[PDB]
């Protein structure tokens, strides 16, 4: 209807235009007749009649004569709702400053006038005068003149002198101000001499003057002359039961403003002393300030209840304002709630709805049906029929409900599966029956939880619920590809018990004809559910283009597996059910069914699995008793032995042989070992049993114990819970985080005594508090993540880009913890996947890698692919479907319009509550060295001559399996190009002192070495050797301080030995605190040690890693490639200069001397190398290394937090957030564009700006990408309606008003506030068509 | 819990002179004249 | 400096404590704390009490109290002022004529004799003497001896004392007459000087000294100067202004320079009165603030009380005389108390209560307190009426006053910070089922009314405003149908009878109830 919203400042003429009349009296209503007063806050003349079509007096009280203004009253005869739309105005006697434009942090008034805020405040409060265009009389504009100074200046000046006080002075200043001429003057200033901040401040001044000139506002509009009055019905005075009333706080504030204004107007007629009028004007300013914003400049005015009054500003901001409490979430019609029960008889797509709730929610539909079918004549008859609950009413209700989805929702909606659409089934009672398989999606248990039910109304809403939100459409998690409809705890136990063989059961050794005979035998009592038999099984294979060829063969199975085979669909093999079928086997089975067959067979299969599991779990009759918790028979011996060892340690400490800090650890280790022994003994005794037999001999088998069965199948429990039940409760902690030495040696089968229970309580209280805190934090993280990345939408099919990420498996030193299949499945290749033999292309390009392609890649053993990624997408304002991948919840390539930002935010935030030397090879392969320079030492072996050496174990198949990091100068047993066996330590080194080593051998002379200037005399008394320890710069004398210890290599012939392969002299400038051991003239072998130089986690790690915080001590990277050099020393921090090979060297950094540098001044380093060592910074990687390196550092550094806790989410969702982090570009060269040199612009704008410009006959502009946090990157929103929702409302509206900003609703958070279709999903087509017609 | 003030102020507010304050909170050593000092063995724990 | 250290500490730690900020630093403290939180930049880093009451106290402080004699001088000053203006206005002729005409009208029983005049320095006799003097002086304007006659007339006029209202009316009338003269003079000056650059010297030489004839302007047009030639274009407006001035001269009967001097003396006296009054009030501000501290918790804020007290003092200082000898602190406290009490009774509660009802409520409260203390338990409305002499219905009515409205934000949820305003429903909205019922009734009426002869349908739609813009009577529909108010009634009755019986109107019966 409008398609855009504009905001600006209001002129007094505009304010008089809005109003329908002036409010002159502070009266509200008569205390006797309760009628609106005349010219008061509630006035019928100004704001409209109080009841529909009726004058106040009553002479005109019918619709027939509407639109007429009664002469007696003046009240127009119209609808009363018009009182909700009409404003008034109050003409202030004297101008008042607007608090938003005075006490804002930038202080718009002061910024525009170029005056300190304190000067403005003191002139406002009638403290000192101000000269306004004084003239040529030796006065300076905007000069403070206190009362005495003003008085003595007035003398000797017959001129007016133009001095004023109060807000009138400010208004005169603003009105006299000229913006174009001052902008010209500032341009002249910027043209001339420039200083560090002079140029910046002048540029800011000119830019903001230009902005204010272009906004269309005028400065003097910041000073109020007329005050608008809100319509009465938004600040109502409403009668409550009895003689009492309730009123809004705005009535009090308006009454105060009007009282003081009228008093001032009266006072200005009496010609009162200036003291009185000054005080009155100060009070008027204070009252208007309190009205517009109460509690911002001074003390908040309070009411009778002694609480601060709510002002106009308080009604907009906060979590209880119109922007948040009512515009983004509000109460809804056609809704209900109730407690949820099980209902295990249901199908996956339907729920159970009480008849009473269904009758109440669908009332209009039932009225329509009753009238249509002729049962009722009018709607009143239908109402009475439904109110009496006749017989026909229930048939009509059953007809209405037939195919009408209802949305069920549970209160903590953490992801999109917390709302799902089901088909109702009318039931008796008052509880909602919820299908078991969906509980995990809701995180719902049946111990008192409640659910809300909403009913879609429109045809479009019903179709969306049926096609998008149905429960049979969401069976895969959207965070990863895994199903979320897995059977949970009792289905698992039933299917485990059914498929679980026994050694010598009834009917063992039989040969059945198929599943039917197996079931017929079991059900008639002739065979046991686990009796090993031979069964003829017929299974189908898709060994063709979908043909399902059959194969019949005699399998060796049990009766349970043969029975369970009856429910498995055609395409699957028989080996899926031919096992014990724990918790994870069932999930694998469902995943296999989904990938091979499709969606419908999977849903049918899941329902059959649930039914069979429940039936046979009931059949088994599995229970829990006190004899199932078998305590080990050796527990007392183990505890006694631990007691003896700890007592011996204590008495040894009492003899002063060990420090307490070590005996504590010894006792802790003793008790840990004892606990491990007890747990091992318990589990050994509890997981096996002896049975007999086919012939009569003792034979072991896995136990049928009930606790063990529950833990082993994954139904419920673990080894820790069993350990506490039958082992020992373990080792408790303390409030300080310490671990109390003596553990709880009792389990729960045995009782705890009072002290052990006291310690347990210590633990439990902390557990509860930590749970609460985690739930608190994980919501804030999700809210920020949604705010930053809400408006991302797939808005293209292919951008055509040829770039992407390089996906390879993740290896933490030893084993691999994420194969290539997990990281590559479902993505789009950016380049041909050449065969590892380099023969031909294996996967051409732009091919969505589904399961078959992943299997092919695994078969050919490729370990590196190039996959298109979101962070390297060429689409402007959105993403393309090919650079994203596939949906992960539907299984196909993502659809256009899908909102991927909200999905990414929800997927990242949903699991938040859950989360809290020598090198030895391990496999028979071949050593491969990457990024290392080799050389042969004196011993003849190979020594590393590099800092970034990487060792890989390339097996006979050419696949990496072990990646290891080796420091500098390590002796290697083997090298590249030689096969090795297992268990061979191919590298070793000393992890102590310093790795400073030489490179050649020969006579060493102390060149440029003077005793008493750089070294100290410290002879090795123990060995008798003389060692020259190099002191520091401070201690040493200045005679040779600038000199450094250089040890040149020479021969016996008197010549000079230089670095082999080059003419560079071989000198080693050793640093301070270096212990020179070998004397001059003593030949040294290659690599000799010249000097023995001495020396978070959980959610907060993720939250501080999306905020791009800089660590405490960031490792210094190589800013530029070139020879490293040094400059002036000890100028607060050690100075280092890098000189490129040819390029200029304007780089110099004050590197602190505290950092232990790992590079010598004679060693060149390229950019991106580490100078110091420590945690890396996120900003430095982006600058030194491309975008693909900072994203790789993040998607791997936050995925480590989740992997530890077992949470798995796709990498798609972390690259969506990163794409929104590095979104602003900083320009370095303007080029032929229209961009300022030092400016930050949206990277999308600059990318397209120079793109079209380059195509023409111009040259594009360079830039440097920038990285922000999710909280700083969400403040760059270009709409002031979405920004005010989650930012400071006062700041956003104050800056948008002066700038004359207008925003066209283009986001998801703005069309919700306005109340129109979002541009993301089903509303994507509507918005595109609107833009097309609008362009025309 | 208002703006911080040096502690000794309050002592002066209780009508205490500087000599009295030092007497209360500190011990003293003496000297005699030439330039002879009365040594207390316990005091010189580190010297 | 000190702020810089606190900022450095906050940046290093990212947070600060109240003690650290307060030490390193009421309204000024709050302002500084707000500024510090700005960073969590340049403006805050670079960056009295702001209380309107403290600044008022400061501005009042620079004052000197007055001793017993310190008022007397001021008092006499005031008298001189007023006396001067009296002598300034005694010379105005039209004033005495207006006084006599008003007195004659009063004698015509249009107003009370005493209301006209507050006595003199007997009323009928003094009026007769005044009339005799006026008649003997007006008929002797002949210049040589007329001045002494007018002086005697004014001197005898001095013996009279005039009501402030009519004296101020005469002053305002003289002021508006002088304003008209000055406006005409300013128009002449603007049309002659700015439009023609007419030198001020010529204006002084010609305009001043006579200021009655047209020689100063009309005869100066032939001075042989460019301004004289240019005055031809604007001669019409200047001539009209001169004619108005000549007409006014007849009313004034005096030289305009004398009028200017009289007005100058009047302004000097008024300024003296004003300065004296200001000096008096500045001293008495302390008394005003001292009185107005017994009404703190009454609905008005302290400063409003102070300002109302200041109005009462300014009224007293104008109505105070030193003849009685009341130490101001006794003639002034009464006015201050009156003003403060009336203001509290006029602008202290949102639903205004008249003054008399406020007094009744206060009296009832005092009686209730006395009764509660005396009898011990409580007074009941019957006992209150007996002790208070009221019909026992007025007592109940006064007790039923609506007290004070509840703030609509009073936290009442106590569970989710809910406010009292969230639980108040809109009682005027029409239920969606009633709207559907209305539409269904309209449809049923449209269906039924089509089942009778077109004339009957038209008549029924004409009488009852069914889909019509407005209702109509019998004679109007007769004008429409060319019949006279009788056949129309018969056809209407026939149609209603036809719709009356069932088989034609049964769903309407369903709508009925
Ligand atoms: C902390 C929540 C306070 C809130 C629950 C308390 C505080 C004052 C109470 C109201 C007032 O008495 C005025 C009315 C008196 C009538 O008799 C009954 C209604 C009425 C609104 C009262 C209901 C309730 O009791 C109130 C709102
Ligand atoms: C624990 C929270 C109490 C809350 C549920 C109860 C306690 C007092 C109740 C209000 C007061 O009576 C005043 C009004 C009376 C009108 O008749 C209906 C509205 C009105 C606001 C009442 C609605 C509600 O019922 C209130 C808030
Ligand atoms: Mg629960
Ligand atoms: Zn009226
Ligand atoms: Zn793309």
């Amino acid at each position: 209807e409008f398609d855009a919203i504009k905001i600006a400042l209001a002129s007094p003429d505009m304010i008089r235009s809005w109003s329908f009349g002036e409010v002159k009296k502070p009266e509200t209503i008569n205390y006797r007749t309760f009628k609106p007063e005349r010219d008061g806050l509630f006035c019928a003349r100004i704001f409209g009649p109080v009841k529909d079509y009726e004058c106040l007096c009553g002479k005109y009280k019918r619709l027939k004569h509407r639109g007429v203004i009664c002469e007696k009253c003046g009240v127009e005869v119209t609808q009363t709702k018009v009182r909700r739309e009409r404003m008034g105005h109050i003409e202030l006697a004297s101008p008042t400053a607007h608090i938003w434009f005075l006490k804002s942090l930038p202080s718009r008034i002061g910024l525009l006038l170029d005056m300190p805020l304190r000067d403005i405040e003191r002139v406002l409060y009638f403290e000192s005068y101000v000269v306004i265009e004084g003239g040529m009389t030796n006065l300076e504009r905007q000069q403070i003149l206190t009362e005495e100074q003003y008085l003595d200046a007035l003398e000797e000046f017959g001129d007016e002198f133009d001095a004023k006080m109060g807000a009138e002075a400010i208004q005169a200043l603003l009105k006299s101000m000229d913006l174009e001429q001052e902008c010209e003057q500032l341009r002249e200033e910027l043209n001339e001499t420039n200083s560090e901040t002079k140029r910046k401040k002048l540029t800011k001044r000119i830019k903001l003057l230009e902005a204010f000139v272009q906004s269309g506002n005028k400065p003097e509009w910041m000073i109020l002359t007329v005050l608008p009055v809100l319509p009465p019905d938004l600040r109502p005075l409403v009668p409550l039961d009895g003689g009492r009333f309730a009123t809004s706080d705005l009535n009090d504030l308006y009454r105060r403003v009007i009282n003081r204004n009228n008093r001032l107007k009266r006072l200005l007629d009496l010609a009162a002393p200036d003291i009185i009028v000054r005080n009155e004007k100060r009070m008027l300013q204070e009252a208007v300030d309190a009205l517009l914003d109460n509690g911002r400049r001074g003390r908040a005015i309070t009411g009778s209840n002694k609480r601060p009054l709510k002002s106009l500003a308080d009604m907009i901001k906060g979590k209880q304002g119109r922007f948040r409490q009512n515009l983004l979430g509000k109460r809804v019609d056609y809704s209900g709630r109730s407690v949820i029960t099980v209902g295990p008889y249901l199908r996956l797509h339907q729920c159970g709805l009480p008849k009473k709730m269904a009758l109440e929610l669908f009332k209009p539909f039932i009225y329509g049906k009753l009238e249509l079918r002729g049962l009722a004549t009018t709607i009143k008859a239908a109402k009475k029929m439904v109110e009496r609950e006749e017989a026909v009413v229930w048939d009509i209700l059953d007809e209405v409900i037939r195919e009408h989805p209802v949305l069920l929702n549970r209160a903590p909606t953490l992801h999109r599966l917390g709302i799902q659409a089901f088909e109702p089934v009318l039931i008796e009672g008052k509880a909602i029956q919820l299908h078991p398989l969906v509980c995990a999606a809701y995180n719902a248990d049946f111990d008192g939880d409640q659910m809300a039910v909403h009913v879609p109304l429109t045809l479009e809403a019903q179709l969306e619920a049926r096609a998008l939100m149905m429960s049979t459409n969401n069976i895969l998690s959207p965070a990863n590809g895994e199903p979320i409809i897995v059977p949970s705890q009792d289905v698992v136990l039933g299917l485990y018990y059914m498929t679980r063989d026994c050694v010598n059961a009834k009917g063992e050794g039989m040969v059945l004809t198929g599943p039917k005979e197996a079931e017929r035998l079991y059900r008639s009592g002739l065979a046991s559910l686990h009796a090993r038999v031979k069964v003829r099984i017929t299974e189908y294979e898709k060994d063709a283009n979908g043909e399902l060829v059959a194969k019949t063969s005699l399998k060796d199975t049990t009766v349970g597996r043969a029975i369970l085979w009856m429910i498995v669909p055609k395409g699957l093999p028989y080996s899926i059910v031919n096992q014990a079928l724990g918790k994870k086997a069932i999930s694998k089975m469902l995943n296999t069914c989904y990938r091979i067959l499709g969606l419908k067979p999977t849903v049918i299969f899941a329902d059959q699995i649930m039914y069979t599991g429940f039936a046979y779990a009931a059949r088994s009759g599995a229970s829990v008793g006190i004899d199932d918790m078998v305590i080990p028979e050796k527990k007392h011996e183990i505890i006694s032995e631990a007691e003896a060892e700890v007592a011996e340690i204590q008495e040894q400490f009492q003899s002063g042989l060990v420090t307490a800090g070590e005996r504590y650890n010894k006792v802790i280790d003793i008790w840990a070992a004892a606990n491990d022994r007890v747990s091992k003994a318990m589990m050994d005794n509890l997981q096996t049993e002896t049975v007999i037999n086919r012939d009569g001999q003792e034979e072991k088998q896995v136990s049928f114990n009930s606790i063990y069965m529950m833990a082993d199948s994954g139904a419920r429990g673990s080894a820790a819970q069993i350990r506490q039940l039958a082992g020992m409760r373990g080792l408790m902690a303390k409030p300080d985080g310490s671990i109390i030495e003596t553990p709880i040696t009792a389990n729960f089968r045995e009782g705890l005594n009072v002290l052990q229970y006291f310690i347990s309580t210590h633990g439990a209280r902390k557990g509860l508090a930590d749970t609460a805190l985690k739930t608190a934090n994980s919501g804030y993280l999700t809210r920020r993540l949604v705010d930053v990345a809400q408006d991302l939408v797939v808005t293209e099919d292919d951008c055509g880009t040829h770039e992407g990420i390089m996906m390879t498996p993740v290896i933490e030193g030893g084993d691999v913890k994420e194969p290539l299949r997990d990281r590559v499945l479902g993505r789009v290749t950016a380049e041909d996947v050449l065969k590892p033999g380099t023969a031909d292309i294996l996967v051409p390009r732009n091919t969505l890698l589904h399961e078959q392609w992943c299997d092919l890649l695994e078969e050919n053993s490729v370990d590196a692919v190039k996959v298109r990624s979101v962070v390297s997408c060429d689409t402007d304002f959105g993403v393309c479907a090919h650079c994203y991948g596939r949906d992960l919840a539907r299984g196909h390539i993502i659809n256009k319009g899908e909102a991927i930002g909200v999905i990414a935010a929800q997927s990242i935030g949903e699991p938040g509550t859950q989360l809290t030397s020598s090198i030895q090879v391990k496999n028979k392969g071949s050593i491969k060295l990457s990024n290392v320079k080799s050389v042969v030492n004196s011993s003849g072996k190979l020594v590393i001559t590099s800092r970034n050496t990487e060792l890989k174990l390339i097996d006979e198949f050419g696949r990496t399996k072990e990646s290891y990091k080796v420091p500098y100068g390590a002796v290697l047993a083997k090298g590249d190009g030689e096969q090795v066996a297992g268990g061979e330590t191919v590298a070793n080194w000393d992890p102590h002192t310093m790795p400073v080593i030489t490179e050649v051998s020969g006579f060493v002379r102390f060149t440029d070495m003077i005793d008493g200037q750089t070294i100290t005399r410290q002879t090795d008394e123990l060995t008798g050797l003389s060692s020259l320890v190099v002191l520091d710069s401070a201690e040493r004398t200045a005679g040779g301080k600038d000199l450094r210890p250089a040890l040149k290599i020479v021969d016996a012939q008197g010549n000079d030995v230089l670095i082999p392969g080059t003419d560079m002299p071989a000198q080693y400038f050793l640093p301070g605190k270096a212990i020179v051991q070998l004397e001059d003239g003593v030949q040294i072998s290659s690599g000799d040690t010249l000097a023995r130089i001495p020396q978070t986690g959980g959610l907060p790690r993720v939250a501080d890693l999306f905020e791009a915080r800089r660590p405490k001590e960031p490792a210094i990277l190589a800013e530029i490639s070139g020879i490293v050099s040094f400059g002036k020393e000890t100028k607060g921090k050690r100075r280092l200069v890098i000189t490129p090979v040819d390029g200029s060297d304007p780089y110099e950094e004050m590197i602190p001397k505290w950092r232990q540098l790992n590079v010598f001044e004679g060693e060149r380093v390229e950019r991106g190398d580490v100078i110091s060592d420590g945690p890396e910074a996120p900003h430095d990687i982006l600058r030194l290394r491309g975008v693909h390196a900072v994203t790789r550092y993040i998607v791997n550094e936050v995925q480590d937090v989740y992997r530890l806790q077992g949470v798995k989410i796709n990498d798609k969702h972390i690259e969506v957030i990163v794409r929104q982090m590095l979104r602003k570009a900083t320009i370095v060269n303007a080029g032929s564009s229209d961009f300022l040199e030092g400016e930050q612009v949206e990277y999308s704008r600059v990318k397209i700006a120079n793109r079209e410009l380059e195509a023409n006959g111009k040259v594009g502009a360079t830039y440097s990408r920038d990285l922000l946090g999710i909280t700083k990157a969400s403040l760059a929103t270009e709409s002031f309606i979405s920004a005010a929702s989650f930012q400071e409302t006062t700041r956003v509206l104050t800056e948008a008003a002066v700038a004359g900003k207008r925003d066209e609703l283009r986001g998801l958070k703005e069309n919700v506030i306005v109340g129109r279709l979002i541009p993301a999903g089903t509303g994507y087509a509507y918005h595109q068509d609107r833009m097309r017609r609008r362009a025309a | 819990r208002r703006r911080k003030l040096p502690a000794t102020i309050i002592l002066r507010a209780l009508n205490y002179t500087t000599e009295q304050i030092l007497d209360l909170f500190f011990e003293k050593v003496i000297f005699e004249i030439k330039l002879q000092m009365e040594l207390v063995p316990e005091r010189l724990r580190g010297e | 400096s000190q702020l810089k250290l606190l900022v450095t500490r906050g940046k290093e730690q990212g947070y600060l404590t109240y003690a650290e900020v307060n030490d390193h630093l009421d309204a000024d403290d709050l302002m500084l704390a707000e500024n510090t939180a700005d960073e969590d930049a340049a403006e805050a880093a670079a960056q009295r009490t702001t209380d309107p009451v403290r600044m008022y106290m400061r501005e009042m402080g620079t004052v000197e109290l007055l001793t017993r004699e310190g008022e007397i001088d001021i008092a006499k000053r005031i008298e001189d002022g007023i006396n001067q203006v009296q002598c300034s206005v005694a010379e105005y002729p039209e004033a005495i004529t207006y006084l006599l005409e008003q007195y004659d009208r009063v004698e015509a029983e249009e107003a009370r004799l005493s209301d006209l005049i507050t006595g003199f320095v007997l009323a009928r006799e003094k009026f007769a003497e005044l009339r005799a003097q006026y008649v003997v002086t007006r008929d002797t304007i002949k210049h040589a001896t007329a001045q002494e006659e007018i002086l005697k007339l004014s001197e005898v006029f001095k013996q009279f004392r005039l009501v402030p209202k009519q004296f101020d009316y005469l002053v305002n009338s003289m002021r508006v007459m002088m304003d008209r003269v000055r406006t005409q003079e300013r128009l002449i000056m603007k049309l002659c000087v700015e439009q023609c650059k007419m030198p001020k010297k010529n204006f002084i030489t010609l305009f001043t000294g006579n200021e009655t004839s047209d020689t100063w302007f009309n005869a100066a047009i032939a001075m042989n100067k460019p301004w004289s030639e240019k005055l031809h274009d604007v001669s019409e407006e200047v001539h009209r202004a001169l004619q108005k001035l000549q007409q006014i001269e007849e009313e004034t009967g005096l030289t305009i320079e004398q009028v200017k001097d009289i007005n100058r003396r009047m302004s000097i006296g008024e300024a003296k009165a004003r300065r004296a009054k200001k000096e008096m009030v500045e001293a008495n501000l302390r008394l005003v603030i001292s009185i107005a501290k017994k009404y703190t918790n009454r609905g008005l804020q302290f400063l409003d009380l102070i300002q109302e007290g200041n109005i009462g003092l300014m009224k007293a200082v104008d109505k105070f005389e030193y003849r009685r000898g009341y130490k101001f602190s006794t003639y002034a406290t009464w006015w201050i108390r009156q003003a403060i009490t009336r203001s509290i009774a006029d602008q202290a509660r949102t639903i205004r209560i008249p003054v008399h009802m406020i007094e009744t409520i206060n009296k009832l409260n005092r009686i209730s307190r006395q009764m509660l203390q005396e009898m011990g338990r409580e007074p009941t409305p019957e006992e209150l009426a007996e002790r208070m002499l009221m019909p026992e219905d007025k007592i109940r009515k006064v007790l039923k006053i609506a007290k004070e409205p509840i703030s609509m934000e009073t936290p009442i949820g106590d569970d989710e910070d809910s406010h009292l305003g969230d639980f108040i429903e809109d009682t005027t909205l029409e239920l969606p089922l009633d709207s559907a019922t209305t539409e269904s009734l309209r449809a049923a009426t449209h269906d039924v009314l089509a089942g009778l002869t077109a004339r009957e349908a038209k008549v029924l739609r004409m009488r009852f405003g069914i889909d019509m813009n407005t209702d109509y009577t019998l004679e109007e529909v007769g004008k429409q149908f060319d019949v006279t108010r009788e056949r129309i009634r018969q056809i209407e009755a026939k149609a209603l009878r036809k719709l009356r019986h069932p088989s034609r109107s049964e769903v309407l019966r369903s709508f009925l109830d």
